[PDB]
């Protein structure tokens, strides 16, 4: 079990850790987080009480370094950092568990949703869709635009995820014109699959990290994302079987996590009507158009 | 985007534009089968390709043999409509190809969006105008070469005959369009009236009779008449 300790709490904030949150009042003794589960990415997330405008937080996997979170009064956020000396981290840490100013991760023991929601995301590769290679842990907030959504403005600044285009060049083959429309086959097996994410966990790794952050921070643009390789997907009528049944799983999930009250912003009535009930995967997503039906009937 | 009456006069500019109807590409007759089943039955269509400026027509003629053997032909007929212009904008020199092609139905734009992807500086663009272009199958010379063809084949007509010696595209556009309003809603008053005087004759290398400018009014004025008045027997006004 691993820490994320914090300097100090100087402005009041919601804190997010994975799918958990608590409330820490403006200059509240609170001095991090204890007992985060190894094994697994992590998020741990902002929201000012001040201003709940840029939801922002930072991705990071605490067998990669030592990570702790400082106020930085200039730049008016919670930033983490990297502490290089591991004798003294430990020693610093250990100092605020005799204390007890930390909260503890609070996993209970039946339940795998973290695992779920995160089985193919591996911190290498959210590294390649945010780019900023001086630090081991990725920084996401709501406002940051996509590659694609700067193609239709900082590229720096920019989450760098796979272009997926139905109507383009890479998707349709000469000649093949409608029947790679109507049937998108070639363009999620050959293309994607085979020749830009190698294999499908790859592929899922991409999906899963782009609902996540579409749920913590609101980004509109990795919403987007996520229902187009959703859509990709259940517009293939040739997809291997395991991909099938995995890709029920990890969607049953995220929509049973899913706030019930952002389903109005974050799910997307055309990709699931479409999806569930005219896609050649219609009848492939058993779990998933269970929870759905019963879950937002509204939406369907 | 689209396009209605308010950007009208763009269609006389001088970009390159052409209009493609596809609603006589696919064509059925419908019949009882000796089992007292329904069964269609293919017959010859066209694609209508026309350039509003000047008059040019290029009618891609679509046998019955493209549809032997296929599946789901209303969807397969907007894909086949959209590889025709598409391979019709390749064959035509840069400077000939449009800047921007209107579909009559909406149901076009993706179709033909995919296959002129090639083209991203053609524009895709639906209209609000209900355009009577169906109707193009009552010109009896274009319905002749259709009815015949044994082959796939382009034929190009100037569906304005000489007109733009004597008027301009805006009026000319104006008088195609009440021409085939009127075939279309009442086919036989409308042919009636195009050629009930014996002594006014259609030349062998036009679609339309050969009327003066003032035959045209009285013309143009017997064309609103009918369809005024089938507008009446219609909802009995
Ligand atoms: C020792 O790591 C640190 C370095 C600077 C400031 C705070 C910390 C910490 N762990 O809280």
């Amino acid at each position: 079990m691993n820490t994320v300790p914090f300097t100090s709490a100087p402005i009041e904030v919601t804190i997010g850790i994975d799918q958990y949150s608590f409330n820490v009042k403006e200059n509240q003794p609170f001095h991090g987080i204890k007992d985060i589960p190894i094994g697994h990415v992590h998020v741990i997330h902002f929201q000012h009480a001040d201003n709940s405008s840029m939801r922002y937080g930072y991705w990071f996997d605490c067998r990669m370094g030592n990570f702790y979170i400082q106020y930085d009064p200039k730049d008016g956020l919670y930033k983490m950092m990297e502490e290089r000396d591991g004798a003294k981290f430990e020693n610093i840490v250990h100092n605020f568990k005799e204390r007890q100013m930390m909260v503890s991760y609070p996993k209970i023991d039946e339940d795998d949703t973290w695992y779920n929601l995160t089985e193919f995301v591996q911190m290498d590769k959210i590294r390649k869709i945010v780019r900023k290679d001086e630090n081991q842990f990725s920084y996401v907030d709501s406002s940051m635009t996509t590659v694609q959504e700067n193609e239709l403005s900082d590229p720096a600044h920019s989450l760098n995820y796979t272009v997926i285009n139905f109507k383009s060049r890479e998707a349709i083959r000469p000649g093949h014109e409608m029947e790679d429309f109507l049937d998108k086959s070639y363009y999620l097996n050959t293309v994607m699959l085979q020749g830009i994410f190698k294999n499908s966990s790859n592929y899922f790794g991409e999906l899963q990290f782009a609902f996540l952050n579409a749920m913590f921070f609101g980004n509109y643009g990795s919403s987007l994302q996520w229902h187009a390789m959703i859509e990709l997907i259940c517009s293939s009528a040739t997809v291997p079987k395991h991909m099938l049944d995995k890709l029920d799983e990890i969607l049953y999930y995220q929509i049973k996590t899913l706030p019930e009250q952002y389903s109005d912003i974050l799910l997307n009535e055309r990709v699931w009507n479409i999806c569930l009930y005219s896609s050649f995967q219609k009848n492939s997503l058993h779990n998933t158009e269970k929870i759905m039906e019963n879950k937002y009937p509204e939406l369907l | 985007g689209a396009m209605n009456s308010s950007n009208y006069a763009e269609l006389f500019n001088n970009d390159i534009k052409l209009f493609v109807d596809d609603t006589n590409v696919y064509r059925v007759t419908v019949h009882k089968t000796f089992e007292g089943n329904v069964a269609t039955k293919a017959i010859n269509g066209c694609i209508f390709t026309l350039n509003p400026k000047t008059g040019h027509l290029f009618l891609k003629i679509i046998h019955t043999s493209v549809w032997a053997g296929q599946k789901r032909l209303s969807q397969l007929a907007k894909w086949k409509t959209a590889e025709e212009v598409s391979a019709l904008v390749r064959s035509l020199p840069k400077e000939e190809q449009p800047k921007q092609i209107i579909v009559t139905r909406k149901a076009m734009l993706d179709p033909l969006e995919v296959h002129m992807l090639d083209f991203p500086n053609i524009a895709i663009r639906p209209t609000e105008l209900r355009l009577p272009f169906s109707a193009a199958m009552s010109i009896d010379k274009l319905s002749d070469v259709v009815m015949k063809a044994t082959e796939p084949q382009m034929v190009l007509f100037n569906i304005y005959d000489d007109w733009l010696d004597r008027i301009s595209s805006y009026t000319a556009f104006s008088r195609l369009t009440l021409l085939l309003r009127a075939l279309k809603t009442n086919e036989e008053s409308a042919k009636m009236i195009l050629l009930s005087d014996p002594t006014i004759t259609i030349k062998s290398y036009h679609l339309w009779p050969s009327f003066t400018d003032e035959q045209w009014i009285t013309i143009e004025s017997q064309m609103r008449d009918l369809i005024l008045t089938e507008y009446g027997r219609k909802y009995n006004v």
